[PDB]
């Protein structure tokens, strides 16, 4: 059954059919199998040597794109009197819908994650400072800094990356780090031994915490600094495809749904309405 | 890859293996072309 | 030939004279945990016949306005027979499942049930940001019902649910559906009381209808664990 | 040292680039792989599975009622039962299907499609239908005499419950594309119509209104190109709990 | 020259990077190596040495009193003597041990643990104890009839002074992890309890209250992953003399 | 790492540079090639096709009248009929031709040119003409006795309707060039003149004024160098609809 | 070309093949040098 | 390493040799499995 496919299958010419006991166009959906009727059996076909490639749909390419997973703006200033020149982000891939929906087309996923960090600044004009930032990876529920200048930033073992706004976006790869053989995109269970735990959240699937601070002490004036984090999975293995999300997302913590106020994608009707089942939308009026 | 850890390497876009039948025909007894399914 | 079938496991057997072949999820078949994939080092217990047998759950009634039913595994069986006892006395379990859904009627009745085995069916709640609670998920032997089968109660769609292992019970065609499920998880074994590998969903896409004598038309589910293994023995929870 | 010079493009961050990058955790040993059922390697594998078309996408049809087409015993002959718009790249009965959803993550497509219909009436119900695929060019046919001239399959209800209408790849260009203009010569696929070949006939105790469920899928001669963001999902605000990830 | 372009990540300083760098002192000849006893090459070697568990971590127990568990001659049967929480990644009797301290520089762990207890009563003192390891799932057992159902070893005091209870690696996932939630399904290891199997029995001139010293260590099937800063040390100010290094 | 240093030119964007660059769409499979008639691989192939010279570029001559030269029955002998300026790099009869247009995308040229004239009078019309090419140096000849001393072809009207005057490459330097000075020693090609050798003679019912159509083309010993923007096209404002591409 | 997609490569300025006759002499019957064309 | 001094090289993460017994069993007379230690 398994084989190497590099192009769409060719078509073979077919002749007239009039054979008793042979009915290729009939099937039985009840078996759970998809129809196996071939074009050659449904109509008379010609021979076609198909050279169309199939590489753009390889899972590695389909998911292999750096997608925005985090966007955080904060004020860089004297906070004498809120993110005080730094922030902490519990990594998750459920906040931005484009990446989320694609990952959720699968049940399980195994991949390494290339992380790219983009920083921009704006004066709250005398020019834009070329600040140095520090992004420290702090494991699950592990100890995070509480001040822009706490000792925690000494990062003795935690991995930290220091980068300047004038440099290209910072980049590094976080390996597939799940305690299991693959991440659970969906988890029909409770993360704890008691009954009050959170449903659908397997801690094993949380890459960790990202603590970002501006290393420079505050300037005489304030600035707005925005940090964007992108993630690109690679060396991907995927299992058990799933029905695509139709209802708008409501929360990053669950699959709760409500639907749009009116079709399309309303709980009562996913597809937009047409006048009747005999009404052809976009009918050609020649 | 000049890095010492293999997971740091660039993407692997060379796996052209496929087996649609695990999704399209997961029936225990194979269905023959033209023959009545039931 | 592919319409009749007998399933025999342990001291239990089931026959159907109106089947539609049968489904082997993802073309796989259940098996015991091999040494090269094992993690827990204690010698496992493999009960065989006392656990790998058919357990029939209480039936449900297919009504003209039914929305569908679901049963989560292993939850639905965690308190039934010796499978339930092993589950309660062991921290870890592993097994496949042979599912047989039954529903007969009359040659004057019409209706179509989608019988699908969903891996990791994480339910969503409707019109609220609050995640589903323990009692919304763990129904046990009784199972639950769909609130919005149209979106599989998870914001997706039943229309594309055919991407999962399934069969249909179309009354004019067959009276039973059979699906064989292998162990499905990212770990070789798991704690049975807090995580459900599979969810059996039976949904009437085409409602039950007829103009002949009205009768109660039940839907029955029989499930047989396969290749059961348990590790981490202790007292019963 | 080695004399070098930076080229245009130097320093940029292209979201589709492909390079190695610094490992965050040196000497990290990933969890051993384990066999898991259902591995998928090419998205083309997913779109080959047939899924339900929302043919009854009409006002008054709610939820699952939209996934089935009801046919009744007719009083007249050669009756038109329903039609189906064919652009798997636009909103319509084919959009929320496996092939439709995945195809909409792309811009170009090529290949044959297959529509399978399962009759869900009672065993005592009989009938013959004709399913027609009309290549593009004109207005959708409204009579059997016209639809019958195109690609078609005459379906006889019986033990084998389902029929398959193949929509062969018939295009001038190698690929068709989406450009939001349903009437474009490089987008319009044509039409699918269904008429009674004879009639739905049932006895007194069988329901005289029966449902069909239509499914669609791509064949293995299918190909998709030019990845793009899907128009089927979007957001205006932060999702609930998103900001709490920073607290 | 050679045409080149800078990639994202260029110019950054990653504390875990691994590259060569300019030698400050060219032609410097390091002191010749000399054999030195006790070389260690993998931290796993260190955690295999058993160290004392602080089982008596209770108010009123000071210093070394916290490192020993006193057992007395009982008046009742099947008496519970003590229990021990098992998360080597959280504060408790196992935290300040060789395996606990080093493991806390990591986030993931896997492998069997071993607890050895040495009876330190007098030679004339006898007794039998039962040490039980209860895999996770429920509440800690409080009766011998319940604890006895788990993994255990019945210990008879005698010439060989110590007994070993192996806590075999029994987990669903390849690794367990720390996430500050002791009740998480990927963190909780279960429990260890100790009951009298018979009773501590001693003659009139022997002390009727004796101490046990419990030790713990990892076996060689252990593995640690994902380095992180240890929560066992921290500072709020400069250490004394730190600033004087600049004067 | 590798020690390097940036050279002058680093970071610049040269419109004629030649380097590889990041693929926007990874794994994209371009449409298969198909044979198409008329492939051209070198622009020299295009300029070898002869095209019409606008010899009658005079006030009063409109549109196509400018593409033909009318000759009439003469009353005097050895009459001058017309001349043609020869700089294929300047505005004149040769500018809007295939060789002229393409050559003007370059600055240097070398090679022989060929002028072919087709007589389009009636079959009953006869005549002999002399076409002369005069290498540069002096003023354009105005008498046949003078023009006749240069390169020439005496043309006799007959069944074969066209004559070819070869303008052989006669230059001191390997190439000639454009520099906007038509009288420069490295630009001026010389002149082409046409006189009656005998006379155009026709009977009463044939038109007594006939037209010639002159064509020009490069031979395969031609070569063009130094690409530049063509002076034949330009813009002062945005084209209509250009800004709408942003709306 | 260090990129994985061949279309990303630098220019290909090495195709010196030519066939002017498809434009200069697209006549079915070849014209011989010196001989009257008609 | 393009530097002339070997100490300038990148890290050496390839020494997998171990001998736990120098810490776990530094006893002069080896202890046999199962046999009474004393
Ligand atoms: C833009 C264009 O060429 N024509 C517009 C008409 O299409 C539009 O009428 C509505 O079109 C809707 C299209 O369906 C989608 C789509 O864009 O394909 C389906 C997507 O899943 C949906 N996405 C989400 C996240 O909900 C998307 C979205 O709702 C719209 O883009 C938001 O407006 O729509 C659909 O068929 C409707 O039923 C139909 O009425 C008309 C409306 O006036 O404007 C035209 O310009």
């Amino acid at each position: 059954v398994e084989s190497i496919i590099k192009t769409a299958t060719d078509t073979v010419k077919s002749e007239i059919n009039a054979e008793l006991g042979v009915v290729p166009s009939l099937n039985a959906v009840e078996t759970g199998a998809t129809s196996n009727t071939e074009p050659e059996e449904a109509i008379q076909t010609r021979t076609v040597i198909n050279q169309h490639g199939v590489s753009e749909t390889l899972v590695e390419n389909f998911l292999g794109r750096a997608a925005l997973v985090s966007k955080k703006s904060f004020e860089y200033k004297n906070h004498a009197s809120t993110h005080k020149n730094f922030f902490k982000w519990t990594i998750n891939t459920k906040s931005f819908v484009q990446l989320r929906r694609k990952l959720e087309l699968f049940t399980y996923l195994r991949f390494d994650a290339e992380i790219t960090i983009l920083t921009t600044v704006a004066v709250n004009y005398m020019g834009l400072p070329d600040l140095t930032l520090q992004a420290m990876f702090v494991p699950t529920g592990a100890l995070t800094p509480k001040e822009q200048d706490s000792f925690h930033w000494q990062s003795g073992s935690n991995a930290s990356v220091f980068f300047k706004i004038s440099d290209p976006p910072a980049r590094m790869t976080i390996p597939f780090m799940c305690i299991n053989s693959a991440y659970s995109v969906f988890y029909d269970g409770f993360a704890g031994f008691e009954k009050n735990g959170l449903y659908g959240i397997n801690p094993a699937d949380t890459i960790g915490n990202l603590c970002v601070r501006i290393v420079n002490e505050h300037q005489p004036v304030g600035f707005t600094v925005t940090v964007r984090v992108y993630m690109k999975p690679k060396h991907i293995k995927a299992w058990a495809p799933r029905p695509p999300r139709t209802m708008p997302y409501m929360s990053i913590a669950n699959a709760n749904y409500k639907g749009r106020d009116t079709a399309p994608n309303t709980l009562n009707a996913i597809i937009g309405n047409r006048a009747s089942v005999t009404t052809m939308p976009h009918n050609i009026v020649t | 890859n000049f890095y010492k850890d293999s997971y740091a390497a660039s993407a692997s876009k060379q796996d052209f293996s496929q087996d649609p039948s695990k999704f399209t025909e997961p029936v225990v007894e194979g269905l023959k072309a033209g023959a009545p399914v039931l | 030939s592919d319409r009749v079938l007998q399933l025999k496991l342990g001291n239990s057997a089931i026959v159907t004279q109106e089947a539609a072949n049968y489904c082997c999820a993802y073309g796989e078949w259940p098996n015991y945990l091999p040494d090269h994939e094992a993690v827990a080092i204690d010698k496992p217990t493999q009960p065989e016949t006392s656990t790998d047998r058919f357990y029939t759950l209480r039936s449900v009634k297919w009504e003209s306005n039914s929305t569908g039913w679901w049963w989560k595994l292993p939850d639905a069986l965690n308190n039934i027979g010796m499978f339930g006892q092993n589950v309660q006395y062991h921290y870890l379990y592993r097994s496949g499942f042979l599912i047989h859904v039954q529903c007969n009627a009359t040659k004057f009745h019409q209706g179509a049930l989608l019988v699908v085995a969903i891996p990791e069916h994480q339910r969503g709640a409707h019109d609220t940001t609050t995640s589903p609670g323990f009692n919304d998920i763990m129904k046990g032997e009784r199972g639950g019902t769909f609130n919005h089968p149209y979106v599989l109660d998870d914001g997706t769609s039943i229309a594309c649910a055919t991407i999962f292992p399934h069969q249909w019970i179309n009354l004019r065609t067959n009276n039973s559906a059979t699906i064989v499920l292998p162990w499905m998880n990212v770990a070789p074994m798991d704690f049975p009381l807090r995580h459900n590998q599979w969810t059996l969903a039976v949904i009437p896409v085409v409602p039950l209808g007829t103009r002949t004598m009205s009768s109660v038309v039940p839907i029955t589910v029989s499930i047989a664990p396969m290749c059961c293994e348990f590790n981490g023995l202790r007292h019963a929870i | 040292g080695v004399p070098t010079y930076l080229l245009p493009g130097s320093g940029q961050f292209l979201t589709t680039d492909d390079h190695s990058s610094a490992p965050v955790l040196p000497c990290f040993n990933p969890t051993p792989e384990m066999h898991i059922p259902g591995q998928i390697r090419n998205m083309l594998e997913m779109i080959q599975v047939e899924s339900m078309m929302e043919i009854n996408n009409t006002d008054g049809a709610n939820g699952m009622e939209r996934l089935r087409v009801d046919i009744s015993v007719q009083a007249d002959l050669d009756q038109l039962l329903f039609n189906i718009p064919l652009d798997i790249q636009l909103d319509g009965p084919l959009r929320n299907t496996l092939v439709g959803n995945i195809s909409r993550y792309y811009t170009h497509w090529s290949g044959s499609l297959e529509m399978t219909f399962m009759f869900c009436g009672s065993f005592m119900a009989t009938g013959k239908l004709i399913l027609c695929y009309t290549p593009p060019g004109g207005s959708c046919p409204t009579t059997r005499e016209t639809a019958m001239l195109g690609t078609h399959i005459v379906w006889d209800f019986g033990l084998q419950s389902s029929i398959t209408l193949i929509i062969p790849w018939i295009s001038g260009s190698h690929y068709r594309m989406f450009n939001s203009d349903a009437k474009s010569t490089n987008a319009n696929v044509g039409y699918v119509t269904c008429f009674m070949q004879t009639n739905l006939i049932v006895p007194s105790e069988s329901s005289d209104t029966c449902s069909l469920i239509g499914f669609i899928a791509a064949k293995d001669d299918f190909s998709l190109r030019l990845m793009r963001d899907s128009p089927d999902i979007g957001q205006s605000n932060h999702l609930h709990g998103a900001e709490a990830a920073y607290q």
